[PDB]
């Protein structure tokens, strides 16, 4: 059949050799199947070594494997399914559902890998997305085809904040998302998977509004790492051929590095700063720029990330920190402070924001909030030791505002009623514009602190108000 | 004339402080280069280790 | 209760404590000593999870200690650079997070149709310096689904068991919280936290 | 010359694909810079438009100034700014104030 | 037929032999080459085949040319040990270098050896009561345990040890083995004449005191099984004697430093820091051969030469592991003045839990811990402001913390000449009474001088007298 048969060589882990036969070049980038007692292991040929022996990386355990067994060739990069076939049914890193909702319904395939799309082919977006998370819409918007980035710690619920992404926006906009989980748990998936059977996006019967590929962490680093062109090439038959405009979604993205970090070190290249792979910034590249909005179809990727200790100095977030559009950061502490959502108000910086993009009046709002803010960091210190007394009139004003700001960034979510147990709430960015706008008047600095403390809009505030004076 | 001895006792205590303060900073200095040269040193040999084998 | 890199006195008094506390009954001890050879300290907790299988396969719910991980790390890094592996970050091997990933992940809550079995797991990580950007535990962190920090300082402090709640998470949050401990201690996060606040501002 | 208004990419290849460059040379791109002797101190001034960079930070002709900070604090648009504001001296016809920037 | 080799390299002390007759020695066996100056014993480590091995080399390795003769002796070096080995000094390779003429021997044992089985294990729960009062307060030794030492460079860790030589091993009446590695030659010349003239070591009499010195001199390779052979003679007194010993290791440190020498020169990738692959087996075996069997109870006191005082350096790190109790001893507290100069918030003992040790003593000392605990968080507070900006209630407290720091320095007897002050041993039951009182200020109203190097409560309430006039 494919005359490309080769016999195993040595296994060393992900790095598995093999011996072609004479003339057999299995392309760098293709995929090779071994056929095993277990399925198909499949092997993804990264080097030529010489002589028809080329280094390859696996995508599926290692085990069994008998030196010389015969290795065909797929004879391309994995080649995936495509179509709106993919729509609904959970799809592993090999193509296969692992939800088993039928066989691959698919009629097309795709390769991988792919060439970033041209200078030419980019189309700058200027849409503003809108999000009904307060925070978001005043202090940091969010674009339609935008490339939005969760920098933050593990276990602030970083997928919680994902989740409400999906809740509020992914059903509210009518084109197909792709849910791309790189290297994450079960419990996780389970409740994903769960979820958004429950928030109806999966359809058991009827197209659903979203396509699925989890991948788990479960599943060797190199399978870990070619998650992420997976869900990326059903993006882009999305993007291009079907010419949907689509919010991609991956989590988490740290774990795309980190995995290419452990290949790197079984692919024998000398191990760079914090063991990160040399290639970190290309690999990232290819990733990033392959995730854009072109004439064609239009792309808005949220990409989790996670900062290791949150120390976002570690050069593998800085490297992601160039490549998106418009970064958030969800500081650990305001999550502490009971503020949810726990966004870092004062880090959280889209480029998106201008007063010409979002209005002369958006701008001076928000110009006002962030030095209210940026004064009562300031001032903190003073409080802290000095104490609240010799700081003026309009200081104390000023930091009167900002308890009561801190605050009124905070609003429950429906996805938190398994958290908070408090049903959601998610406002209009133009409404929540003016809501701000009317705290930094002042026409509610009569107005208790906890009465701003997690509820909705200026309207949820006075009622929270007249509640707790009752 | 306590109010004039209470400023008076706040100017000398807040001198004090800066003093003591200062004393700090530089217990702390000698511990942020120490700190820092060992973290290099460490982070290289790391690197030459991987790059021997 | 699996025991990895421990000495056969630890261990020995242990069981003996467990057996005081009449429990030897339901405990299975998988060890793995001190003595016992780095292959077979590697090989230890991936054969702990499995005599838990048994009990998650049977639709029983048992719960798996694996104290401490990071005594297995240091193995998995005696082996590879003896079976001369490239050197990863603090030489630990360069697959490890994928090697303490499968083993950590095997522990489940199956579905009705499995007859809801499940392995529970708790990993113990013994922090050196609690430092958290040390690789293993860094790595851990990342796999697990909660932190239950322990802090040093409150030991001495005195709060024996101590725990350092203001690190401890459960990503997972409350829901195999008792309802009834669930309504009483409603409160109890909101005034723990602001009796954090108060009490760092009340030094100076 | 003719790589004004030209947006190439490294092999020289118009990616802007304003067609085939009217380059009058492919010149080697590992060469020295030019020698003690061959300068003459700095005497042209350079209006970036910024206030605090005209007066607080000069900036000459022929010399180098390094723009160190922050990630992605918009660094970029400082720079650009230089660009408009020679804008200005480029519409002149000084060939001393046509600053051709790249 | 003893087998034959050649020598192939002379890498440094760890030589390599091509054995030209068929069938090499086996891994850890024991090889002669009969050098010159004697002889030269090797221990095969690696087989690298071709009938060559890879040897560690266990005395002198210069003015070796290349192609010596080999005898295999066979199996791990074979130590003699006996009931009149007793006050013997014997060498890495059991040669008697005290030279109190030919060893007595009965039954030679290997170097290396098997550690007992798990079930071999007996667990223990005896108190010792040890008469220094910062060990009885923080950390009370208990009988048959393993006790460690995590001191900094010499900061009297001999001297500590010597102290608990002067109380625990004539108070213990059990035999006992010495064991230095990597002594200096002052310290190890120190402790054989005092053994001797404190009798213990009585040359016409006998000796319930075994020796084994190694002096730093000694080469890396050598230092690594002086070690082993002492825990050899130790399984023939747990064993074969039958009694329970006690056992004395100056500095497992010097061990582990050793191994780490030899590790690069074997051809190993060298675990992070530096310290070898097998650090860990290593520091297993060693310490899975010191146990507390149905055989013996073995009472070991180990020390660990911290290096630079880094706890978080690997070696002292897998160190804590196999220490049944540790008395950390700080270099600060040292400066400080306190001798003992065990830290106190470092301290830890299974052996202290309430039950164990009674309630009361629990709760004094979970007191002092608490107390001191306060102390050391308001170091911050004491020296950005001063004293009087600190809260009346914790000032008060503070006053008492620094009692009880003062408190805690008791002069050694053995460092009595060092200290110039006489030494004083309190006992366990004073102890919890002069502590208790301290809890509750009952004498608290006298000089931080008076608390300052003396012994129990009694002799602070003298002292005060002395003080006040």
């Amino acid at each position: 059949s494919t005359p490309i048969t080769g016999k195993v060589t040595a296994v060393i882990g992900a790095i598995v050799d093999v011996h072609f036969e004479q003339s057999e070049l299995p392309a760098i980038l293709n995929a090779l199947e071994i056929k095993t007692p277990q399925g198909k292991l499949v092997l993804e040929v990264a080097q030529h070594l010489g002589e028809n022996t080329v280094r390859t990386i696996a995508m599926d355990g290692t085990e069994g494997l008998v030196r010389g067994e015969k290795v065909l060739d797929t004879g391309g990069p994995i080649s995936v399914p495509v179509g709106r076939e993919t729509l609904g049914r959970i799809i592993n890193v090999i193509g296969e559902p692992i939800d088993e909702r039928g066989p691959i319904k698919s009629k097309l395939r795709k390769p991988i890998h792919a060439d970033p799309p041209s200078f030419a082919e980019q189309s700058t977006s200027a849409e503003i997305l809108e999000t009904g998370i307060k925070v978001v819409d005043l202090l940091a918007p969010y674009a339609r085809g935008g490339k939005i980035g969760l920098f933050g710690g593990a276990g602030v619920g970083k997928t919680v904040f994902i989740q409400e992404l999906i809740n509020n926006i992914a059903k509210a906009h009518g084109g197909f998302s792709v849910f791309t989980g790189v290297g994450e748990r079960t419990r996780e998936g389970n409740d994903l998977y769960r979820e958004m059977k429950e928030t109806g996006v999966i359809n058991l019967e009827g197209e659903s509004k979203v396509a699925l590929v989890f991948g788990q962490m479960n599943e060797p680093p190199g399978a870990r790492a070619r998650v992420a062109l997976t869900g990326l090439t059903i993006a882009e038959y999305f993007r291009d051929e079907e010419g949907q405009d689509v919010l991609l979604f991956i989590d988490n993205i740290f774990r795309f590095t980190q995995a290419g970090s452990e290949v790197s070190a079984l692919l024998g290249r000398i191990p760079s700063a914090v063991g990160y792979q040399p290639t970190l910034a290309t690999d990232m590249g290819l990733l990033q720029e392959r995730i854009t909005t072109t004439k064609k179809g239009s792309v808005t990727s949220v990409q989790a990330v996670y900062v290791p200790a949150d120390d976002l100095t570690d050069p593998a977030p800085a490297t992601t920190f160039a490549h998106l559009d418009a970064t958030t950061v969800l500081s650990r502490g305001i999550s502490e402070l009971g503020i949810y959502p726990a966004v870092d108000p004062l880090d959280s910086k889209s480029r998106l924001l201008d007063a010409a993009v979002v209005g002369q009046e958006h701008y001076d709002v928000a110009s006002k909030v962030q030095e209210t803010l940026q004064t009562y960091k300031s001032l903190q210190d003073i409080i802290a030791i000095l104490g609240m007394d010799e700081l003026s009139e309009q200081d104390k004003l000023t930091v009167e505002r900002a308890r009561k700001i801190q605050r009124f960034l905070s609003q429950p979510f429906a996805v938190a009623e398994v958290f908070t147990g408090i049903p959601g709430k998610l406002v209009r960015l133009k409404d929540t514009v003016a809501s701000f706008k009317a705290v930094l008047e002042g026409k509610y600095d009569n107005i208790p602190e906890h009465a701003f403390y997690m509820v909705g809009g200026i309207e949820d505030v006075v009622a929270k108000a007249e509640k707790l004076a009752a | 004339q306590g109010y004039a001895a209470e400023i008076s006792a706040r100017r000398n205590a807040m001198d004090n402080a800066s003093k003591n303060a200062g004393d700090m900073i530089n217990r702390y200095s000698i511990l942020y280069n120490r700190t820092r040269q060992a973290v290099i040193t460490n982070e290289l040999v790391d690197i030459i280790t991987g790059a021997s084998s | 209760y699996v025991a990895v890199g421990q000495k056969r006195s630890t261990v020995a008094q242990l069981v003996q404590t467990l057996e005081q506390h009449d429990a030897m009954k339901y405990s299975i001890i998988v060890a793995a000593t001190a003595s016992e050879a780095a292959p077979l300290q590697y090989l230890a907790p991936f054969t702990a999870a499995s005599i838990g299988e048994w009990f998650r396969d049977n639709g029983k719910h048992a719960l798996i200690v694996y104290d401490d991980l990071s005594k297995q790390a240091v193995a998995y890094r005696q082996l590879s650079l003896l079976l001369r592996r490239p050197p990863g970050r603090e030489a630990y091997p360069g697959d490890v997070f994928y090697l303490h990933s499968r083993l950590l992940e095997r522990a489940a809550k199956l579905s009705e149709k499995e007859g809801s079995g499940s392995l529970t797991a708790l990993p113990v990580i013994e922090t050196q310096g609690g430092d958290v950007s040390a690789y293993i535990p860094t790595n851990v962190i990342s796999i697990t689904d909660g932190q239950i920090f322990l802090e040093a300082e409150l030991f001495y402090k005195g709060i024996r068991p101590a725990i350092n709640v203001g690190l401890s998470v459960s990503r997972v949050g409350s829901a195999a919280q008792v309802k009834a401990l669930k309504q009483v201690a409603g409160s109890l996060k909101l005034f723990l936290a602001q009796y954090r606040e108060v009490a760092a501002f009340a030094q100076f | 010359p003719g790589l004004l208004g030209r947006v190439v990419d490294a092999l020289g290849n118009p990616i802007d694909g304003k067609g085939p460059i009217d380059a009058a040379g492919r010149s080697r791109a590992q060469v020295k810079a030019p020698g003690i002797l061959p300068r003459r101190s700095v005497h042209e001034p350079v209006q970036t438009g910024l206030k605090a960079v005209d007066a607080l930070v000069p900036i000459g002709r022929g010399q180098r100034e390094l723009i160190i900070g922050d990630r992605q604090t918009g660094k970029t648009a400082v720079a650009l700014d230089t660009i408009l504001n020679q804008k200005r001296w480029n519409n002149g016809s000084d060939e001393s104030k046509k600053l051709y920037c790249v």
